RNA sequence: CCCCGAAAGCUAUUUAGGUAGCGCCUCGGACGAAUACCAUAGGGGGUAGAGCACUGUUUCGGCACCGAUGCAAACUCCGAAUACCUAUGAGUACUAUCCGGGAGACAGACUGCGGGUGCUAACGUCCGUAGUCAAGAGGAAAACAAUCCAGACCGCCAGCUAAGGCCCCAAAAUCAUAGUUAAGUGGGAAACGAUGUGGGAAGGCAUAGACAGCUAUAGUCGAGUCGGCCUGCGCGGAAGAUGUAACGGG
């Protein structure tokens, strides 16, 4: 599991997530890429375990460039516990997802190839991808 | 001068303060009520901060 | 167990209070700063906890002077 | 001569972001002129035409005509806004070439 | 200066009408309507102004779609678990007259004067009905 | 019969039918293949 | 019987369901535009957004450094709309200020917006801001304090409208035009699966005979067909105990 080697700060606030991924939106490191087309939050397990599904249907014939870093603490209560007495611990750590941002690019690997592999990975996430090239303009 | 017809069409019950101080100003009291009034742009402003509720005739 | 945090002082007041515009007679009080966020110019003085207040009568304004690109505030007689 | 777009003179009341969302769903795409010795000028293109001519290549490092009404205007393709989601196009910058 | 009709003199006429072809809440409407008298100028919320209204072939009323296999009728025996149910083909090949009793009690008032406003109608499964003493008219409705 | 959400054709002896509002999955040869959407 | 008409906040308290000062109500007196709405003119900002130039963190390449790439309540090279202060002015409104007599109140609730906490749970809890109830009837939402329309001085078997509606229960179109749906969808429930149907922009192939079958790549057969994308509506996914009970009913 992805996770920073240090921080200034343990925990941080909820917020809200809106708007859109203006920024991160382009292929710059391979040919094709899935990209996300609804909001949410992308946990470091889901991350790996997409990496995984994909490298092991390519036979780790190419790159895969990740651009998702969970950089985002998260804490929850015990259990069992009434509500007060101070923040809860962190537990896992998340990485904001709004639409338009990319996840995964493939280099050197066959188009149907990579696209399958795609398809495979899209299975795990729990928003809706759909799969981009490289593009003049 | 020039002069408009101002009609209020509904209520200023649960409307905002001074969007009521608008009508006010205007010197539209109820419902229907029609008033005349100069054509400046002090008036135009009430006129158009209230534009929801009021009918204009030019 | 309990939380570690939970402290706070109690508010300052700091601002400003005399805007750009405004006529001012001597001593009154221009800007409350902790620092030197804006700096005195003719016939405004400077006291020991950064306060800038007026030391003539006139009408207060607003400036942007020098190579550093310091914030001034002047009285105009 | 192959690239020869159609396009429309867009008037300072169809400018600004209700205009323009109004001509997107009107399934047209505002676009800018610039270049030296004339000033700019704001045309409205047809987005089936711009994206035929997307998918072509040479597109991009050809020049291509621009034609509202009598007027042809000889340009080469600067820039290309698209929505991050969808990837439609939105909007585009043409120098005079 | 407003009158009410007098229920002294309240005429009641005799109508007659064939039901084979047609929608069964359409006809029920209509039938509704001059049951309670809607139609004439002397209506009285409380006072029965309609008129004898008589149904024949009832058993030849038609649903839309695939109601006559999916409209479900229920009734209850106030005994523990006793929940009955039938269907439209079925109950219109039994007891059709139930069928229309249904159809128009559901649009009439509840009450006294809805109870007696619907004794004006009667219903028979066959072209035949024995009223010829009334002499009712054809009605199209 | 496989009674599932998700029904798809495996091999090309398979086909995919309407019958009375139900999709169902027939394949010719190899009677396994039979699914059901439910 | 007539007139006006709150609050459930801040500060302190062996104080937390008490009390006191201020804030909010009422009455009398002294004053008079000195007040408010809007327009115009001047003025400071560091939030929304955005960004990597400081702080921290993140990924990929080439020699602690360089190029590209991404993130932040306690980061900032930048930076609004609103809100706030002052000055001049038209119109419409008895406003603003001071002194004094009398209080009540210091357990609030729901909803929308910006947030902490919680599980982006709670008719949950704690702030800021606006409306309503509290202390407010009438019409609509089946019934339904806090939702929508609207502010009840008294009487009328008079007329026009708002929200919402016009087949029957039950007032008003079984009104008019052009389409969609076959699921009673309308009138509960997602990832996902398939293609029922309407529309849109493209693409492949054909009487030198395309497409499915069928007979020895050929040919009797023959004028359309193969496959993808977007889009409107619709199908399955869909199990609980009292009696149809997830359109108020027909
Ligand atoms: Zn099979």
């Amino acid at each position: 599991m992805l996770q920073p080697k240090r921080t200034k700060f343990r925990k941080v606030h909820k917020g809200r997530n809106t708007g859109l991924a203006h920024r991160g939106s382009t292929v710059s490191f391979g040919s094709i890429a899935i990209k996300a087309t609804e909001r949410g939050r992308m946990t470091a397990r889901q991350i790996e375990a997409a990496r995984r599904t994909i490298s092991r249907r390519i036979k780790r014939g190419g790159k895969i460039f990740i651009r998702v870093f969970p950089d985002k603490p998260i804490t929850e209560k015990p259990l069992e516990v009434r509500m007060g007495n101070g923040k809860g611990n962190v537990e896992y750590w998340v990485c904001e997802i709004k639409p338009g941002k990319i996840l995964y690019e493939i280099e050197g690997v066959n188009e149907d190839l990579a696209r399958e592999a795609f398809a495979l990975a899209a299975a795990k996430l729990p928003f809706k991808t759909t799969i981009v090239t490289r593009t003049v303009m | 001068m020039k002069t408009i017809k101002v009609t209020q069409t509904k209520s200023s019950s649960h409307r905002l303060k001074n969007h009521k101080l608008c009508l006010q100003g205007l010197g539209l009291r109820r419902i229907g009520h029609t008033v005349e009034v100069q054509d400046t742009p002090s008036n135009r402003g009430m006129i158009n901060k209230v534009y929801y509720m009021v009918s204009v005739e030019e | 167990g309990s939380t570690k945090n939970g402290r706070d002082s109690n508010p300052k007041m700091l601002g400003v209070k005399v805007y750009g515009g405004q006529t001012v007679t001597a001593g009154n009080i221009i800007v409350r700063q902790r620092g030197t966020e804006f700096h005195a110019g003719a016939n405004v003085g400077m006291g020991r906890d950064h306060t800038l207040f007026a030391t003539a009568d006139g009408v207060v304004k607003f400036e942007v002077k020098g190579q550093f690109g310091r914030r001034y505030v002047k009285v105009e007689t | 001569a192959n690239f020869v777009l159609n396009a429309q003179a867009r008037a300072e009341d169809k400018q600004g972001k209700g205009a323009s969302r109004r001509l997107r769903r009107e399934s047209l795409v505002p676009a800018i002129i610039y270049g030296g010795n004339a000033e700019p000028v704001a045309v409205t293109l047809e987005l089936r035409e711009l994206v035929k001519a997307l998918e072509s290549n040479v597109f991009f490092e050809e020049v291509v005509e621009i034609k509202v009404g009598d007027k042809v205007e000889n340009v080469k393709i600067q820039a290309l806004q698209r929505h991050p989601a969808k990837n439609t196009p939105m909007h585009a910058d043409f120098k005079r070439a | 200066k407003t009158l009410s009709a007098k229920p002294a003199e309240v005429q009641h006429d005799w109508f007659v009408v064939d039901a084979t072809g047609k929608t069964l809440g359409r006809l029920a409407t209509e039938i509704a309507r001059r049951l309670r008298g809607k139609h004439k100028t002397s209506y009285t919320p409380h006072v029965d102004t309609g008129d004898y209204i008589i149904v024949i072939n009832a058993e030849q009323v038609q649903v839309t779609g695939n109601k006559a296999l999916d409209k479900k009728y229920y009734r209850h025996t106030e005994f523990p678990g006793g929940l009955k149910e039938t269907n439209f083909e079925k109950l219109v090949a039994h007891k059709p007259e139930e069928i229309f009793e249904r159809a128009v009690k559901g649009m009439l008032p509840k009450g006294p004067l809805g109870y007696a406003m619907i004794k004006k109608m009667k219903v028979y499964a066959g072209s035949e009905h024995p009223h010829a003493a009334q002499q009712p008219q054809v009605l199209d409705i | 019969m496989k009674v599932q959400a998700s029904v798809k054709k495996i091999c090309g002896s398979c086909k995919v039918i309407r019958r009375n509002g139900v999709i169902r999955v027939i394949c010719s040869a190899e009677p396994r293949h039979k699914q059901r959407q439910g």
